[PDB]
């Protein structure tokens, strides 16, 4: 009763798949994204479950437009599904009025769609959470939107299984910066909360990943993390949780 | 249950329906089957039940054109849709090329039919809410691998075989076909075989108005055997039936 | 391009062309202008090359098609009203169409029809379709007869589309000559209308106005 | 030419006091050939008359129109059509076809049942309501009709006067058009009785 | 709509399918008999009830061509559904390939669409069993089908169909040769008579003869004249 | 175009029709039937613009003899006119406008009176007791209102159908090459060796 | 106003062998008195013994290729590895052709190899549709300069043997791949001289089973 | 997919349709409302309930015009007589005033609207629109006419009628009070003091909504200058005007 | 859940039978009488209506009687509601038989046309049948005066007297035992009332209850002139027959 569908409502003003389906996002990888004054700096947890895997090849990473990074958690497949419908989204803005899609613009789409998805019994609710954002020229934006179709702007944002461990850092990275910081300096504290909140993932190893979208460094385009920046990162991390 | 669905997975990790699909093969009025590089032949019982039936109008044999041929056993009800189908796609190569369409590529066609289940699976038009339930054997000869025998399933699949018998009595008979089978066979033995192991799941008189055989071969086409010849194949049974 | 066919006693002679122009000039000589509907049926090209081929392939299709499903060999009206009805629709979109079909039967005997672009279905012992049609005629005509041989049908078609050679631009080429029988179309070779005329002028006496 | 003018017919109405009267002539023809001398052009329900002129086929497949029209109409409020709810029917119908349009000019006369007032309306090919309350004349010999009735009336003819000044107006059109006249019937028509009345009129 | 009303049984069947053929056992009774020179269909008409015209009620054996005629076993509405379809095919036959229908073509249409309806998610074949007889234009020879709402069609030399065809059919073995059909027309009325007398009887009022013979003729003989085949019956 | 004559007599209706086929400038047949019965009881002829008529026959053809079968009943001749005159109504509006002429005789059986209807290609019924259409229609009308009286046999009728054609063959520069009689009569549709 | 059609030019010649054949073709491309284009040949190799051409407006002609080499691809993988025939070339370029036939292509295209009895075969298409096996077709616009010349030394037309004066006709020839290549750089070279739509270059593809070579040659400028 | 096509009515087993008996519980658990057919006018009346005492009443409607001549007035769910009142509105244009030019008659509008009632009861994703509505107006045809149109897509006319929970009371009060000939003033005065009894709210002309459709009005036609043509026969009577009859009971 | 919340009323019962069918039949029991009886001068068709109340205007009401054409009027009973869908889908039909043949619509037609919109409900859409039972009053030329019955399954059954709706059975008996084949009209409309009088519904028959209609061929020159009295037509002849 009041699971069968999402077209059932209970008396209690809750729909259940919907809220069923946050657990899937619970059983995802740690993603966080760090809104930084200047930009966004995102990490993602992408687990070594075997030495089969090659490293830095699978992207949870999918950019939309050319300034606005999407990175999630939850059902691998399902949030690509999303990001598919979004870039069709991103290219139709760019159609019409000749100008690359702002950050609150793109996340109202997106709402609809999965907004939409949770009425109709003909298309099955989403079981994804993504963090989302960048710079245009409205400011640098960070967006967290729920399965069940609810976003809002984020001073700091995580989900998957060690969302407690990052959120908890933001805090104090918070009370560290009451502005915020940098996007330079917030390289390094994206690996360190991921390096943390892989103490709920230290059953297993990890590749870290780390992407940014900065006015500062990046001229406000969403390029990737690597390199000789990403190993200062890494080491910056390592020595803060030893 | 997992039924009362089009493509609703059991746990078993395979269609329920198609199950059934499988368990409407038998049935079917024997559809035997031998194929050798002499020519293939296909028999096929009719089944009487009354001597006011008229049989010799009835056949499974089927023609698809002229270098294929068709037995069909199983829920024929079904069959009716596959073999228009089959009809038109060969139609429709001799249409595009002015070439003869090979006997793999004709049964992978049919095939194509056969997975229509669904009603809100991906963007291929449902022309069905459930699968099919009978099964083909498909002879043929192409001049690129020669003569060729295929067993397409309901499920949207399909083997090559060199002898299939399908229907009701299938098991029966395919305990016959392993012993019975070789390379060394003769059209004309060939032809003994089939009703040899269409007697034992015959529940009647083997006789020339309740089975009928066919063959095909590259210089006579698709021939229809007239009840006369069945009639003497028949009797030649009898007297390899004295010789034990 | 000039094409015939005439019922007789014997079935039915198909006799055809092989010139083929494009312009004032002659594209080709060697331009078939029969094409075999099926083992007991030909069909006659005339009116656009394109149209005419294409759809005397599909009827053939739907010829197997009807000889499955029947179980017996289709009616030759049956074939003829098929094809119309089909140009009948591209009737105010522009095709271009002349067949005679011709088939030889068990249950209605030689029959010819000639379909149109505009869908017309005629019944007919005789037709002469193309740009020496008139020339066709005139001798065919005078020498027809309902009654007659099958060596002298096969002179007959040889003559008339020699005429037509003869007097029109676009004609000539070689000769095909089909018997169209009961138990289906029998081929009678190629024979060159090069050849043909002096041969011809020698043996019957004519074309004297012509210099020799 | 014009699908119009092709066929030619001509419709006459006029108003009276406690009456009404509408007319044609016979003549149906195509193009230069008449065809028939057989073919009326007057139909009727209820007390509500219709002449139709213009395109033939136009003329016929109207006429059954306005029958299918009628009788759901009829059934629906279970009392006869009314002269004024009529105009508005055919106004509304003659602009579906706007484009690939009507050819026709339709004539409404009938007598108000309500008020027991001579009502009359024209139409047109696109089809518009044409009020008057002295004559109606619609067709190709209209423009000569236009003319003629003018001439001849005066306001609030008795029946019988009614009769005599809009049987000539007809004859005189109508054997000066070609594709007009070869016959005339006039109908009279009361409150209470309609007599058809046929004119004896000169072959043309 | 696409909600599946054909769903796939646990025995390799169609629910519906199976359900039809209880329709057909509540239906009415047709039987068919060929002879050497004819095809005779008779049928249970159901008009026990006092105070019913017969002019007017529609007909159990209805013509669709001039020597080719349908007649059903099942459901009283949902046998029109194929009469008026039989019809239209017969009218587009005549137009595009010339030449009455056969009965063949017509077999091959009816289970058209029992077996569209059959396999498709919406829709529900009808309840209907039917007999398609008669001949074909240039040919003597009696042709006798069956479609069944399964659509699949079977040959017959004689047949019934609909209630307690079962023992009707066993009746007709005995009276009945493959080898030697009804040489006589006469001898085939009263076949058909004999196995409607064992369920429909009514006297007469309830017994339908329609007999065909080549040369494009039908004809339909009333309770009156078919009185006269029952007391021949007696009597034998 | 092709000739089509009507007359209507007071037993029976007669049709007649051209036998000649002429496509482009050449003659193909000479000898054609161009008229196929609808109805038992009701025939039509067609003439008008090449193969427009023959498609559009057949068609109507089937179109009538659907209701017929169904019902068990044949259409009354002012009927079966009133359609055919629906669909050349639409046809002209339709994307190619169908040109066929053609004039529907028949018996009416339950008036059980003979009537005779002219049917162009616009779509306008027309009773008459005579008609035509084509060029050749025009010269064969005076003659038809000569000698038409109203208490016709078949056979003075006949005769007067000889004169109409006699006198198409010196007016009319095109040779039709005699043409097809025959009667429509409450007996059925029977045809007379008689042009 | 706007013509979607135009001309490009260009000129091929097809001969079908015994057991080869040679489709050849000019490497110019040209509109009106322009040369677009010095080298770019118009004839491809489609693989698997099959060579097309699609000679005269460029656009079109192109677009059958495309869609046929697609259609080679789909032979193998959906009629399951099975050698594509010039028989069944042939048809499938004709559906490519009467399909636009309302908004007309304009290529005389021609299919060139070896048929499954190991000899040359030829077929030339109308720019709709419709196609006979010929010995010899030429196409493109110095069509008819080439024509009647490759016919009286490859089927020797209007030859007869040395002093029988029109008695017994010089018969028909056995041919080679070599003899061949002589006349198509004969006449290829005229037509340079007395058409302005030929030159450039000259690749000359000869189809075997052995393989399938191109050969190039050099033409005048002019 | 979306494969919501079947309907979501359905036979009951001892007969009935199970789901008009549902909607028309729901007609029972609304206002009261009723109308009295004078033989000079109409009076239709309804009593006014609120969500909040801070809302008002004076924006809140129960009786709409459909057409001029013609209005209507329900008892049931809000939400249901809401959207049906503008389809109302809307097949009275599209279909007689886009054919007829006209404004239709009372019998006409009312037939029509019960087929928008029929789909709503066939097909799935609707059910059916649980009021039932009283159609009081005047046409030149067929005179006064009082309409009850069902949640089952029927009506029926009437000489004087209620719907809501009070219904059965209103009309028992009204047997006794209606007469063969009727003045419009007297109408009145029976139609709230019917209502009284079956209002368990204030019995001011603030919280009862009366309007007639008595006699014509011309100088709310919004134009002068035609004899001919007829204005408004409905009037809306304000608060201050109800609370003048109240005192003339 | 798009098929967890359909129930599937378009199916048979294992007895080959629509419940929806069968339910329709027992909801058109709560409608009250309507008789049809075929004298051979007209047809009579009564009907007393399922709602009286003495506020309720029954002067106007319609509720039994509808015109599909001015030859053909039915009787209804069932619901009004859901009788009045086909009411108006039969007025178009009919009329649109008018506009192409220029010829009334034979009463057969059109009550076959109906009857199929019945079963295309079941047939498809997951829709139910509109339960209505009509009694058809209709007059042709080729049969004369024809009377039918339809049910909601769409199906027609010809009838010389007949009573759907409350107390059928016991209309029925009246009518089988009074009939005679050589009735007029007026010996029928007395036939009709007293049959009203005893399956009346009330304790007592009254004129403003009951719509009575004929469709008489008194009417000169052969035509069919249908009236439909008024109640206080009914009264006179309610004291005819002496019910009053």
């Amino acid at each position: 009763g009041y699971d069968l569908s999402n077209s059932v409502f209970s008396p209690d003003g809750r729909n259940f798949q919907v809220e069923y389906a946050v657990k899937a996002v619970e059983n995802g990888t740690t993603s966080i994204g760090i809104k930084c004054n200047d930009g966004v700096v995102f990490a993602v947890e992408k687990l070594i479950t075997s030495k089969l895997l090659v490293p830095q090849k699978n992207v949870k990473i999918q950019v939309v437009d050319r300034h606005i990074g999407c990175v999630y958690s939850g059902l691998i497949p399902d949030g690509r599904h999303l990001v598919n419908r979004g870039r069709e989204e991103a290219a139709s803005f760019k159609k019409l009025y000749k100008t690359p899609i702002p950050i609150p613009a793109f996340a109202d789409r997106l709402g609809q769609y999965v907004q939409a998805h949770t009425l109709y019994n003909s298309v099955r609710p989403f079981g994804v959470s993504t963090i989302f954002g960048g710079v245009d020229k409205n400011g640098a934006h960070l967006y967290m939107l729920e399965p069940s179709g609810s976003y809002w702007g984020y001073k700091g944002a995580a989900t998957g299984k060690g969302r407690q461990s990052a959120k908890a850092e933001l805090e104090k990275l918070v009370d560290h910066h009451p502005e915020g910081l940098s996007a330079r300096e917030a390289v390094k504290q994206a690996a360190k909360i991921i390096y943390l909140a892989h103490e709920d993932n230290k059953e297993k190893d990890f590749e870290l990943e780390i992407s940014w979208c900065s006015l500062s460094e990046t001229n406000g385009l969403h390029k990737f993390v690597k390199g000789d920046l990403l190993q200062e990162a890494i080491d910056f991390a390592q020595k803060e949780i030893n | 249950e997992y039924d009362r669905g089009v493509s609703t997975f059991s746990p078993e990790g395979r269609l329920f329906q198609v199950e059934y699909s499988l368990e409407a093969i038998k049935l079917g009025s024997t559809a035997i089957g031998i194929a050798t590089k002499e020519g293939v032949v296909l028999g096929v019982e009719k089944r009487a039940t009354s001597p006011l039936l008229e049989s010799d109008s009835i056949e499974k044999i089927v023609e698809i054109d002229r270098h294929i041929g068709c037995a069909m056993s199983g829920l024929t009800a079904d069959a009716r849709s596959m073999i228009e189908h089959a009809r038109t796609a060969a139609v429709t190569h001799n249409l595009y090329y002015d070439e003869d369409i090979n006997v793999e590529s004709l049964t992978q066609s049919v095939c194509d039919l056969a997975l229509r289940f669904g009603e809100g699976a991906s963007g291929e038009e449902r022309l069905m809410s459930r699968p099919f339930g009978v099964a083909l054997l498909i002879a043929g000869h192409d001049a690129d691998d020669g003569y060729q025998l295929f067993h397409a399933e309901p499920s949207g699949t399909f083997y090559r075989y060199n002898a299939k018998a399908i229907g009701s009595g299938s098991e029966g008979a395919q305990a016959e076909l392993l012993n019975e089978w070789h390379s060394s066979l003769t059209l004309k033995e060939a032809e003994l075989l089939v009703l040899k192991i269409l007697k034992q799941v015959m529940e009647e008189k083997l006789d020339e108005n309740n089975a009928q055989l066919s063959c095909i071969t590259k210089q006579d086409g698709f021939k229809i055997y007239d009840n006369e010849k069945t009639a003497e194949l028949i009797k030649e049974l009898k007297e390899k039936e004295a010789a034990e | 391009t000039t094409t015939l066919a005439f019922r007789f006693q014997g079935g039915i002679i198909v006799a055809v062309d092989s010139r083929a122009t494009a312009g004032n000039w002659v594209a080709s000589q060697t331009v078939k202008k029969v094409i075999e509907i099926n083992p007991f049926l030909l069909g006659t090209m005339a009116g656009g090359a394109a149209d005419c081929q294409f759809w005397e392939t599909w009827l053939g299709s739907q010829c197997r098609l009807h000889e499955l499903r029947e179980k017996e060999r289709i009616s030759v009206a049956a074939a003829s009203k098929i094809l119309s009805n089909l140009v009948y629709q591209y009737k105010g979109a522009g095709l271009s169409m002349g067949t005679m079909i011709c088939g030889y039967t068990r249950k209605e005997g030689p029959t010819i029809y000639y379909v149109d672009s505009d869908g017309t279905r005629l019944k007919g012992d005789i037709f002469c379709v193309g740009s020496g049609q008139t020339f066709a005629y005139g001798v065919l005509d005078s020498n027809y007869k309902w009654d007659l041989s099958v060596e002298d049908a096969l002179y007959l078609g040889k003559r008339s589309i020699l005429a037509a050679a003869h007097r029109d631009a676009y004609s000539g080429g070689s000769v095909n000559l089909y018997h169209v029988t009961e138990d289906g179309w029998i081929y009678h070779g190629n024979h060159d209308v090069g050849e043909l005329f002096w041969k011809v002028k020698e043996e019957e006496g004519s074309f004297n106005n012509v210099i020799g | 030419s014009d699908p119009s003018s092709i066929n030619g017919g001509i419709v006459v109405a006029m108003t009276g006091k406690d009456c009404v009267a509408i007319a044609c002539d016979l003549r149906l023809g195509s193009q230069s050939l008449g065809v028939s001398n057989k073919f009326e052009k007057i139909f009727h329900y209820g007390h509500v008359f219709l002449g139709i002129t213009g395109l033939a086929t136009d003329v016929t497949t109207l006429n059954e129109m306005f029958r299918y029209k009628t009788n759901l109409y009829k059934l629906k409020e279970e009392r006869a059509i009314e002269p004024e709810t009529f105009t508005q029917l055919v106004s509304s119908s003659l602009y579906e076809r706007r484009f690939g349009p009507y050819f026709v000019g339709p004539v409404v006369a009938g007598i108000n049942s309500k008020s027991g007032k001579p009502f009359i309306a024209g139409f047109d090919l696109i089809g518009c309501i044409d009020e008057a309350k002295d004559f109606i004349v619609s067709g190709t010999a209209s423009d000569q009709l236009f003319g003629m009735c003018e001439s001849l009336y005066e306001p609030n003819l008795e029946p019988e006067d009614l009769f005599e000044t809009i049987s000539q107006a007809l004859l005189n059109a109508a054997d000066r058009d070609a594709l007009s006249g070869w016959g005339a019937v006039v109908y009279i028509i009361k409150k209470d009785e309609v007599v058809k009345r046929y004119l004896k009129m000169r072959q043309d | 709509y696409d909600r599946a009303l054909s769903i796939f049984s646990p025995d390799g069947h169609i629910f519906q399918v199976e359900y039809a053929l209880e329709a057909v056992k509540r239906g009415t009774c047709a039987v068919g008999v060929k002879g050497k020179n004819c095809v005779v269909l008779g049928c249970e008409r159901r008009s026990t009830l006092k105070l019913q015209d017969t002019r007017i009620t529609p007909s159990k054996v209805s013509k669709i061509d001039s020597h080719v005629v349908l007649s059903f076993s099942g459901l009283n509405a949902d046998s029109r559904i194929l009469i008026e379809k039989a019809r239209v095919e017969a009218q587009s036959h005549r137009l595009t390939l010339e030449d009455p229908v056969t009965v063949e073509y017509l077999t091959r249409y009816v289970a058209g669409v029992q077996q569209r309806y059959t396999q498709s998610g919406g829709v529900r074949p009808f309840g209907v069993s039917t007999l398609i007889a008669g001949f074909d234009p240039r040919d003597d020879e009696p042709k006798l089908y069956q479609t069944e709402p399964s659509g699949i069609y079977s040959s017959w030399s004689a047949q019934t169909i609909g209630r307690n065809s079962k023992t009707v059919r066993e009746f007709l073995e005995k009276n009945y040769d493959r080898k030697e059909p009804p040489a006589t027309v006469e001898e085939c009325v009263k076949l058909t008579v004999r196995s409607l007398l064992e369920v429909v009887q009514t006297g007469a009022k309830n017994i339908e003869i329609t007999v065909v013979k080549p040369d494009s003729d039908i004809v339909a003989l009333s309770s009156e004249e078919i009185n006269q085949y029952v007391t021949q019956i007696e009597q034998e | 175009m092709d000739i089509i004559l009507g007359i209507r007599v007071q037993d029976s209706v007669i049709l007649a029709s051209s036998k000649a086929v002429t496509r482009g400038i050449s003659v193909l047949k000479d000898s054609d039937d161009k008229t196929r019965q609808l109805s038992p009881h009701t025939l039509m002829s067609f003439a008008g613009e090449a193969g427009d008529t023959v498609q559009f026959a057949e068609y109507i053809q089937a179109n009538i003899q659907l209701y017929s079968i169904r019902e068990d009943y044949e259409l009354s001749p002012q009927a079966v006119s009133s359609f055919v005159r629906q669909e050349l109504a639409k046809s002209i509006r339709s994307r190619r406008p169908y040109q066929v002429n053609v004039l529907i005789g028949g018996y009416d059986k339950k008036k059980n009176k003979p009537e005779l209807y002219q049917i162009d290609y616009l779509g306008t019924k027309v009773e008459l007791p005579y008609g035509a259409h084509g060029y050749s229609g025009f010269y064969t009308f005076s003659l038809l209102d000569h000698h038409y009286r109203p208490d016709m046999t078949t056979e003075e009728g006949l005769d007067l159908l000889k004169l109409c054609v006699q006198e198409l063959e010196k007016r009319m520069p095109m040779d039709f090459k005699g043409v097809i009689v025959k009667i429509v009569d409450k007996d059925g549709i029977r045809q007379v060796d008689d042009f | 106003q706007f013509n979607p059609y135009g001309d490009n030019g260009g000129t091929i010649l097809g001969i079908a062998g015994e057991d080869f054949a040679v489709l050849a073709g000019d490497t110019r491309n040209i509109t009106d008195y322009s040369i677009n284009s010095r080298y770019e040949p118009k004839v491809f190799d489609c693989g698997d013994n099959i060579v097309m051409s699609a000679n005269g407006f460029a656009a079109d002609g192109d677009a059958l290729v495309k869609r046929f080499k697609n259609s080679v691809k789909w032979y193998h993988f959906d009629h399951n590895d099975k050698k594509l025939s010039i028989n069944s070339a042939a048809r499938n370029i004709q559906h490519l052709l009467y399909g636009k036939r309302f908004f007309p292509y304009y290529v005389h295209t021609i299919i060139a190899g070896l048929d499954e009895d190991g000899k040359g075969a030829v077929y030339s298409f109308d720019p709709v549709g419709s196609y006979e096996r010929e010995q010899c077709r030429a196409g493109g616009a110095a069509a008819s300069l080439i024509m009647p010349f490759l016919d009286n030394q490859v089927n020797f037309k209007n030859q007869y043997e040395p002093g029988t004066n029109g008695k017994v006709k010089k018969p028909l020839k056995y041919l080679s791949v070599e003899e061949v290549i002589k006349l198509v750089r004969d006449s290829f070279t005229s037509a340079t001289e007395r058409h302005i739509q030929v030159g450039d270059g000259l690749e000359i593809l000869i189809v075997t089973k052995d393989g399938v070579r191109k050969e190039f040659y050099e033409l005048k400028r002019d | 997919t979306d494969r919501y096509s079947f309907s979501l009515t359905t036979f009951s087993p001892s007969g009935k349709l199970g789901q008009i008996d549902y909607a028309l519980t729901a007609v029972k658990q609304g206002v009261t409302s009723l109308g009295i057919k004078a033989t000079n006018g109409v009076v239709i009346a309804t009593e006014k309930k609120s969500s909040s005492p801070l809302a008002m009443s004076e924006t809140l409607s129960k009786v709409s015009l459909l057409t001029p001549d013609i209005g209507a007035v329900y008892s049931g769910m809000g939400p249901d007589y809401r959207v049906l009142v503008d389809k109302s509105r809307k097949v009275a244009h599209t279909s007689y005033k886009r054919i007829y030019g006209e404004y239709p008659p009372t019998k006409l509008l009312v037939s029509e609207v019960a087929k928008i009632m029929q789909e709503a009861t066939q097909s799935g994703g609707v059910r059916p629109f649980g009021v039932s509505l009283l159609i009081a107006g005047h046409d030149e045809f067929n005179g006064f006419s009082l309409y009850q149109v069902d949640p089952s897509g029927s009506y029926f006319p009437w000489k004087a009628t209620a719907i809501g929970k009070g219904s059965v009371a209103a009309k028992t009060f009204l047997e006794k009070r209606w007469n063969d000939e009727l003045e419009l003033e007297d109408a009145i005065h029976i139609a709230l003091l019917t209502l009284k009894e079956s209002v368990e709210g204030e019995f001011n002309g603030d919280t009862i909504e009366l309007a007639i459709i008595g006699d014509e009005n011309p100088d709310l036609l919004g134009y002068t200058g035609i004899p001919t043509d007829k204005g408004p026969r409905f009037r809306k009577l304000t608060s201050q005007e109800i609370n003048d009859r109240l005192e003339a009971l | 859940g798009s098929r967890r919340y359909d129930s599937r009323t378009t199916i048979f019962s294992p007895e080959g039978r629509l419940y929806q069918v069968e339910y329709a039949l027992e909801s058109i029991s709560h409608a009250g009488t309507a008789i049809g009886i075929m004298a051979s001068d007209g047809i009579v068709l009564a009907a007393e209506r399922k709602v009286t109340s003495t506020l309720l205007e029954q002067d106007t009401s319609t509720e039994k009687l509808y015109k599909l054409n001015d030859k053909i009027a039915v009787a209804v009973a069932g619901l009004t509601a859901d009788a009045e869908i086909l009411i108006n889908t039969a007025r178009i039909h009919a009329q649109n038989y008018l506009k192409t043949y220029n010829e009334d619509i034979p009463v057969e037609i059109l009550v076959r046309r109906l009857s199929d919109i019945k079963q295309g409900y079941t047939q498809h859409g997951g829709l139910r049948p509109f339960g209505v039972s009509f009694i058809y009053a209709g007059y042709d030329d080729r049969y004369g005066y024809q009377l039918y019955t339809s049910n909601p399954s769409g199906n027609y059954t010809g009838w010389k007297a007949i009573s759907v709706g409350a107390n059928t059975s016991a209309a029925q008996t009246l009518l089988q035992m009074d009939y005679k084949d050589d009735m007029k009209v007026d010996d029928a409309i007395e036939l009709a009332l007293k049959t009203l009088s005893k399956t009346t519904d009330s304790s007592a028959l009254t004129y403003d209850r009951l719509e009575f209609a004929t469709i008489r061929k008194g009417a000169n020159d052969g035509e069919v002139y249908q009236k439909i009295f008024k109640p206080q037509e009914i009264k006179d002849i309610l004291v005819k027959t002496g019910i009053t």
